[PDB]
């Protein structure tokens, strides 16, 4: 045999091996992630699609109604990420069928305790400062628009437009500096590997200084008893021996 | 040929079966009792 | 379970009863069929080269009961040295051109992988197709 | 799992990935739920599916998808012009379904590799059929369909297209209409008649020129063979009376005992023996 | 062990996932040498 | 009984019998190293951990105490049988380490080929390579005659070579095989030494300081390469009467060392066979496949 | 558009969806029109819901559109959770929700009251619905394993049919 | 009027200068939604959002990896602004993918098989110059 | 409708047992 044929046989040998035992295809590959897309994308299936009423469209009338099992299951999931009254715009991630047929809000909404507690303490004053300030507070009207009027294109009139201030609060630069940068984002340390864990969120971590600033700004929320005391036969002990012996507590339950 | 329906009675309830323990009466006394 | 026992050759006559089908193995009605183990990656190498060039190796158990032989149109397989889509072809030929602009900055202009080969953009047909159309609306 | 096939779809690569899906299409026959398989059987070709469920092939013994026989590979009209019609199936509607039923646990019970009772019958065969049954593959079979914006005149796909540009069939051939149930059962199939009129044209059993005469006039015989070829070919038939033998023109008489074994050896012979590797040919007087 | 099996699948419906690539080996009942490309066999 | 063994969750390159026959060993594409109990219930005990690459072969050395592993991954391991753990880790190949042998009887020697073309002699207390033998092919297969002197490399150039450990040359070629070998075995006796190629020719070579000079003693037929240009390995019976090879046709092919009939072809394997092995003492028979199952066939 | 397709799918083409999805007939129903077309509570109480989610969603909205204010949205959300009774109908199918009505009451009793302190007055303006919300996830938390069984059999009849059998 | 950046700080200093082909770029993107689904099939009413979004992010890419012009503070503040996409720019920085589409036409999932697009496939091994547009993303040849 | 007076509802074609049926036919009316 030639050295020609040699060298040629040798070569295909080593691109046959190389590939066959090739890393990726190692045994227990597990590849990729599904990466995000353009959001886009899904703006564009659902506004060609908006009315499953089009000839060419057909087969998604059945894919379509099939979804409606989920449905009540994503309507939960988009309720429980709903903005807060400080956010101007919470940005969702979201799973929708390659379709269009079902948008799915994948996500909950993880909050830190006494931070979470101390933006609605915000929230409490400034909302009633607000109704004591304002000579006439006008209140929405139900529905908001008519039943012949379509649901707006996203992207035709609130994607160009300006969010509109939000609730904030005047935190006072000198004495609430340490929560003052972060106080109104929407998951304030998230990119800190000082403070929180991290991208999942989970297990915070103050100073004392935050800590204390946290609890001024949330006192209009908080109870102000320091024993146990208060609570004497008003606890929840108290209630089961009153409902099983069929009494009350002058104001306790029945 | 199986259907996609459901019913609220069919769903899963009691999956553990309850066997006799030994002061219950289980099998074991009895075979030797007189 | 011994070769003499095991692979003794079934004594005798054959009955023509059967047809040429009839007298096949089988499983299935169709042929007879089974499982097999094939590392996945060497299927592909072979599934491509196959379609590709129209060589590929035949897989084979008992088609001699030994085996020396390509199952392809084997025009490339004797030419091609049994190349595989994976490994690098010896030699590379005939290139086609598709305009392109990378950079980005432009707007419109930019084709990403996106580039509509360049090369690639009848009148007699034009009335057959016609007059057979006119035939269907007549039909109706 | 696993379609019942012609080798004909299957593919012309030996190499096919081949995907299932569990309930995919009621058939279009029995209208049951089945399993269904598609691939791809080569490089310009459509992706065939299986369509109809693998009971009623079992029953008239067809591909899934062709519905051609699996060993002659020839519409079910045909094969039944060849041996026999009396196999039947209901058309009707609940019938259709009740009997499906009932054969479906028939075939359940059976070694599982044979079409029901037709195979009682199937073996017993070659009248003409194997004559007119098709040798090779037909791969013209699997093109893709015509594109119907370019018949139009307008596909702006260009080359990209899929489909295939060319002159469609003109809906005037009866051959056209072709309904599925149809071919199925065997009425009225625009196929299966040509096939018939096809049949028909083989020169071969009227014979019968003159009474009695069992004189066979044999062309082409070659100067390889000998006689004794002839006679241990012949003496399944009967008594011989005698043969008459010439090399200069290459031609053979020969003559049997009665007529009707000279008829026979016209019909086993015709355009079908051969012996030394050479072809023995035929005629009368 | 037969039982369960079974059972398990009834009970698929009350809870609403495959993997498996399988190779098989298929010998035809047509064969001739111009049926395939020329193998006694295909894979699929 | 036959016995059916299955957990390898992918395909089976090769499998050894411990040389007291007590325990199976047994590794593929998976990664894993998987012990079995030869009697009993054929109970799987220890899994060896540490193989990123496949193990492409394993050996015992004569005492049973110590397990070679060759892996794609360029390294040979050498295991602790009785507690599976790790000992040494022989770093140096530049390419997928495609099969190694233990020297038996002599001080601790470790013989191994790659896709680099080269042979390297390994003292597992050294840490490093001793000899180097630059082929210019891919080298497949590799064993040490009983003498410890010469080492029998099988590649892609259809040729066994025979290398001197004290000249250094390149003693011994063989011709006799069309096309790449994939496996090399010596007889118990160190008298004959067995090969499988490409070609489906089955060839034993005798070795000995005076040879015929053209030692192509016998040729066995039967077993079957193809498409999946899977590394074949064959062995011989504890007692050198029976020659085994697997195939790639899903037959396990048995020979008759003299008469060369064939003696048993056994099925039951789904895909291509990767090695066959004998047990020690009785007519046991290991098979190993791309299955993913072993028998173990009794005969 | 999947109340649509249910509704059409049926051929009622004598009903008429609307935006905030209220289920209303196009004409006087013949008798036999009225069989056909009632829904179930399954359909109904899908309605509802999504008629819920509506009224919020549209709050946010005319938020983002300028037409409202935080304050004003703020105050929006709290009425439309502890006023669900009256602005769905929900219960109508349900009768259980009441469970959840009550509760946002008396949280918008103690709420208010609270808030209403001082100089603060009765005015429309309180916002703080944290309590509201809360309330309604939790029975969404819930119903939600049931509208996917009873939805579920529902598009299953459609699809396979009622089976036959007096069963 | 912008994109209504969600940051309410600032951009960083180097934004004057690669304001104004993202304007262009992305006034591009609002063109491709509107344009509506003709005679356009389906599967081709989906590209050009795609080809427009491989555009933009090549674009910063390119501005801030080839020309140097960009600084980290402004790249990121483009991919965190939504600009520019992080995974896709991910691929490319990889050996073989420079030229990628999408990851859609690399996730292995979506195929029937579990096999990337012939979208990838290197036109060398083809051999027949048999075109080829790749039904999810509109590529024909990536590589 | 034709499942009645097209084609024979639902057909059992008699068994066949030790004796042959092939010859026989029958008249019209
Ligand atoms: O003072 P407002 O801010 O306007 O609150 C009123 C009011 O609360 P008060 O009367 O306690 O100040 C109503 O109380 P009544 O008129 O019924 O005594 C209460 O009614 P409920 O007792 O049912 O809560 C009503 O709500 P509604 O108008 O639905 O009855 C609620 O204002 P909202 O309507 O703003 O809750
Ligand atoms: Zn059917
Ligand atoms: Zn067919
Ligand atoms: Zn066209
Ligand atoms: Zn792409
Ligand atoms: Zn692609
Ligand atoms: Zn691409």
């Amino acid at each position: 045999m030639s050295e020609e044929k040699l060298q040629e046989k040798a070569r295909k040998w080593q691109q046959l091996q190389a590939k066959r035992y090739a890393e990726k295809r190692k045994f227990g590959f597990v590849d990729a992630q599904k990466e995000d897309m353009p959001p886009e994308h899904v703006r564009k299936i659902i506004r060609d699609h908006g009315d499953m009423t089009n000839r060419k469209f057909r087969h998604d009338k059945r894919v379509y109604l099939g979804a409606l099992k989920y449905m009540p299951h994503a309507v939960l999931k988009l309720l429980e990420n709903m903005p807060m009254p400080w956010e101007q715009i919470r940005d969702v991630p979201v799973l929708y069928h390659i379709t269009g047929a079902i948008s799915f809000v994948n996500e909950i909404p993880w909050v830190i305790e006494p931070v979470y507690i101390s933006q609605w303490g915000s929230m409490w004053i400034m909302m009633r400062r607000e109704k004591r300030d304002r000579r006439h507070f006008k209140r929405m009207r139900f529905p908001p628009f008519d039943d012949e009027e379509p649901p707006l294109d996203y992207a035709d009139n609130i994607l160009d437009v300006e969010p509109l201030e939000a609730i904030q609060l005047e935190l006072d630069p000198e004495e609430d500096a340490p929560v003052l940068d972060w106080f109104y984002d929407h998951q304030p340390l998230r990119d800190s590997r000082k403070y929180v864990n991290g991208s999942t969120y989970q297990r915070w971590q103050f100073t004392l200084p935050m800590m204390s600033t946290l609890y001024r700004l949330a006192n209009q929320l908080l109870t102000d008893l320091v024993d146990d005391n208060y609570f004497y036969l008003f606890d929840l002990k108290a209630f089961f021996t009153s409902k099983a012996l069929n009494m009350a507590i002058p104001g306790g339950p029945k | 040929q199986l259907s996609k329906q459901y019913s609220s009675r069919d769903l899963p309830s009691h999956t553990k079966i309850k066997y006799r323990q030994t002061t219950q009466d289980a099998p074991e006394e009895v075979r030797n009792r007189d | 379970p011994t070769y003499e026992t095991m692979f003794a050759p079934e004594f005798g006559p054959e009955n023509p009863f059967r047809t040429q089908q009839m007298a096949a193995p089988r499983n299935m009605l169709s042929g007879y069929a089974e499982p097999a183990h094939i590392n996945d990656f060497m299927f592909e190498q072979q599934r491509r080269t196959f379609a590709t060039y129209g060589y590929a190796l035949d897989p084979s158990l008992d088609n001699h009961q030994v085996s020396a032989k390509y199952i392809g149109s084997v025009e490339e397989a004797e030419k091609n040295q049994g190349l595989t889509v994976f490994e690098t072809g010896q030699k590379k030929t005939e290139k086609r051109k598709k305009f392109k602009e990378n950079d980005a900055s432009n707007i419109d202009g930019f084709l990403g992988p996106w580039a509509k080969y360049v090369d690639e953009k009848s009148e007699e047909e034009q009335k057959e197709l016609d007059e057979i159309t006119a035939k269907r609306q007549k039909k109706g | 799992d696993f379609p019942i096939l012609c080798q004909t779809c299957l593919g012309e690569n030996p190499y096919i990935r081949m995907t299932k899906e569990k309930y995919g299409k009621e058939c279009k026959i029995c209208a049951r739920p089945f399993t269904v398989f598609r691939w791809c059987p080569g490089v310009r070709m459509r992706f065939k599916k299986t369509e109809v469920c693998q009971t009623c092939s079992k029953l008239k013994n067809v591909c899934q998808t062709c519905l051609l026989d699996l060993e002659y590979g020839l519409p079910i009209q045909v094969r039944d012009a060849g041996l026999s019609f009396k196999d039947d199936m209901p058309k009707s509607d609940v019938n259709k379904e009740y009997y499906t039923q009932n054969m479906e646990r028939e075939i359940s019970n059976s070694d599982g590799t044979r079409p029901v009772g037709m195979l009682g019958k199937a073996t017993s065969t070659s009248d003409m059929l194997l004559k007119l049954a098709r040798t090779t593959p037909y791969y013209k079979r699997n093109r893709p369909h015509i594109c119907s914006f370019w018949v139009k005149g307008e596909c702006k796909r260009g080359e990209e297209c899929p489909y295939r540009h060319e002159k469609p069939t003109d809906p005037d051939d009866p051959l056209a209409d072709q309904n599925i149930k149809d071919r199925y059962y065997g009425i009225n199939d625009p196929v299966a008649d040509k096939l018939l009129k096809r049949a028909s044209t083989m020169p071969r059993l009227d014979p019968p020129e003159d009474k009695t005469i069992t004189t066979l006039y044999v062309g082409g015989l070659g100067d390889t063979i000998t006689e004794t070829d002839l006679r241990n070919h012949f003496y399944q038939f009967g008594e011989i009376r005698t043969i008459t033998v010439v090399q200069r023109q290459q031609c053979a008489f020969i003559q049997f005992a009665t007529r009707q074994a000279a008829e026979v050896a016209a019909e086993k012979s015709f355009n079908k023996l051969i012996v030394n590797g050479r072809r023995l040919n035929v005629k009368w007087g | 062990v037969a039982l369960e099996k079974s059972v398990s699948q009834k009970v698929a419906a009350a809870m609403p996932k495959l993997a498996p690539a399988q190779y098989i080996r298929y010998t035809p009942s047509q064969q001739g040498v111009a049926f395939n490309s020329g193998a006694k066999q295909r894979v699929i | 009984p036959i016995m059916l063994l299955s957990g390898h969750e992918g395909e089976v390159y090769c499998c050894k019998f411990h040389p007291n026959g007590s325990t199976l060993a047994s590794a593929g594409f998976d990664r894993l190293i998987l012990l079995w109990n030869v009697y009993g219930d054929c109970d799987n005990y220890a899994t060896l951990k540490g193989h990123s690459g496949a193990v492409m072969e394993l050996h015992y050395n004569t005492d049973g105490s110590m397990l070679f592993s060759a892996s794609t991954d360029k390294t040979v391991a050498v295991w602790d049988s009785e507690t599976g753990e790790r000992v040494k880790r022989l770093k140096g190949h530049t390419s997928f380490v495609n099969s190694c042998y233990p020297a038996r009887r002599g001080p601790q020697l470790v013989c191994t080929g790659s896709d680099d073309g080269t042979v390297k002699l390994w003292d597992i207390r050294k840490k490093a390579a001793i000899q180097t033998f630059q082929n210019t092919y891919q080298v497949l297969a590799v064993t040490f005659n009983d003498t410890s002197d010469q080492i029998i490399s099988g590649g892609i150039d259809n040729d066994i070579k025979v290398w001197d450990l004290r000249q250094n040359k390149l003693t011994y070629t063989m011709r006799g095989h069309a096309d790449s070998v994939t496996g090399l075995s010596l007889s118990s006796e160190g008298s004959y030494l067995l090969s499988n190629a490409m070609d489906n020719t089955v060839r034993v070579w005798d070795v000995r300081p005076f040879a015929p000079k053209e030692r192509c003693v016998k040729i066995f037929q039967g077993n079957v390469h193809n498409f999946e240009k899977n590394l074949l390995r064959c062995s011989w019976s504890p007692d050198g009467s029976k020659i085994a090879a697997g195939s790639a046709d899903r037959f396990v092919y048995v020979w008759d060392t003299t008469s060369r009939r064939i003696l048993y072809k056994l099925p039951g394997h789904a895909g291509s066979i990767n090695e066959v092995a004998f047990h020690p003492d009785e007519p046991i028979i290991i098979s190993a496949s791309s299955d993913k199952r072993l028998y173990m066939g009794e005969i | 558009n999947m109340l649509n397709l249910l509704i059409h799918r049926k051929n009622l083409n004598y009903l008429h969806l609307d935006y905030n999805f209220n289920l209303k007939p196009v004409k006087t129903l013949t008798t036999k029109e009225r069989k056909k077309s009632r829904f179930g509570n399954a359909f109904h109480l899908c309605r509802e819901v999504l008629r819920l989610t509506k009224l919020v969603v549209d709050s946010h909205v005319q938020y983002r559109l300028g037409n409202v204010d935080a304050f004003q949205l703020a105050d929006g959300l709290q009425y439309i959770f502890a006023h669900v009774g009256q602005l769905t109908g929900m219960y109508r199918y349900k009768y259980k929700l009441m469970r959840q009505i009550r509760m946002c009451k008396d949280l918008k009793h103690l709420i208010y009251y609270r808030f209403n302190t001082g100089p603060v007055g009765k005015g429309p303006g309180c916002g703080f619905w944290a309590a509201g919300w809360r309330v309604w996830l939790f029975f969404m938390r819930g119903i939600t394993p049931l509208l996917e069984r009873w939805l579920g059999n529902l598009l299953a009849r459609q699809f396979e049919g009622r089976h036959s059998k007096g069963v | 009027m912008p994109k209504v950046k969600r940051s309410r700080k600032a951009p960083p200093d180097g934004w004057e200068l690669i304001e104004p082909t993202l304007d262009e770029l992305d006034q591009k993107m609002r063109e491709a939604e509107t344009e509506p689904h003709e005679g356009k099939r389906k599967v081709e009413s989906l590209w050009p959002i795609f080809r427009i979004h491989h555009q933009k992010t090549r674009y910063i890419f390119d501005l801030f990896y080839k020309r140097k012009a960009i600084s980290r503070e402004l790249y990121e503040y483009c991919i965190k602004e939504g600009y520019a996409d992080k995974n896709l720019i991910a691929k490319w920085k990889k050996q073989g993918y420079e030229n990628l589409c999408c990851l859609r036409c690399i996730q292995t999932r979506d195929t029937n098989f579990g096999t990337n697009c012939i979208c990838r496939v290197p036109k060398s091994k083809l051999e027949v110059g048999r075109i080829i547009e790749c039904t999810h993303c509109g590529c024909r040849g990536c590589s | 409708g034709v499942d009645y007076n097209a084609e024979i509802p639902f057909e059992k074609k008699p068994a066949l047992g030790f004796y042959d049926t092939s010859e026989e036919n029958y008249q019209a009316l």
